[PDB]
């Protein structure tokens, strides 16, 4: 996964993109997650060496696009 | 409530929500209010009278 932000310490809006194997988890909510960061206020919420993965991210008027 | 103090001019369709008291200029406030030391967040009352 990827989380997003500015500062990302609980104080303003911070995105967060996690896949679960399952489906794709994305939130908005600013609030602390797994101490280490590793996989074993939410006002927009979305829920969906052989292999190569290639993304672009951006960030234009207020749309994040992910390619 | 409405704002009447902020550091920066925001980008279109942004939200970026903060309700701190906010310096008036280079002096610093550490969240204690006074002088050059306001807070944003106002109201206008609304009555039917006006
Ligand atoms: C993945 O996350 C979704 C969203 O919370 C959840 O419904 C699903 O059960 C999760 N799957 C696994 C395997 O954790
Ligand atoms: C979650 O929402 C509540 C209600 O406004 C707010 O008090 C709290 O600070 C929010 N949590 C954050 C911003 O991490
Ligand atoms: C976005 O956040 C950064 C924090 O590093 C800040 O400096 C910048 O002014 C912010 N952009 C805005 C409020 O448009």
């Amino acid at each position: 996964g990827w989380i997003f932000g500015t500062t990302l310490d609980s104080k303003t809006q911070s995105l967060l993109i996690v896949n679960n194997a399952t489906n794709v988890v994305i939130k908005v909510c600013e609030f602390q997650f797994c101490n280490d960061p590793f996989l074993d206020n939410c006002t927009f919420e979305y829920v969906s060496f052989k292999n190569l993965r290639e993304f672009v991210f951006k960030n234009i008027d207020g749309y994040f696009k992910i390619y | 409530l409405y704002r009447l103090f902020r550091k920066s001019n925001l980008k279109p369709f942004e939200r970026d929500i903060s309700t701190e008291i906010y310096q008036a200029g280079n002096k610093p406030c550490n969240g204690v209010a006074g002088f050059n030391c306001y807070f944003p967040l106002r109201s206008y009352s609304f009555r039917p009278t006006y």
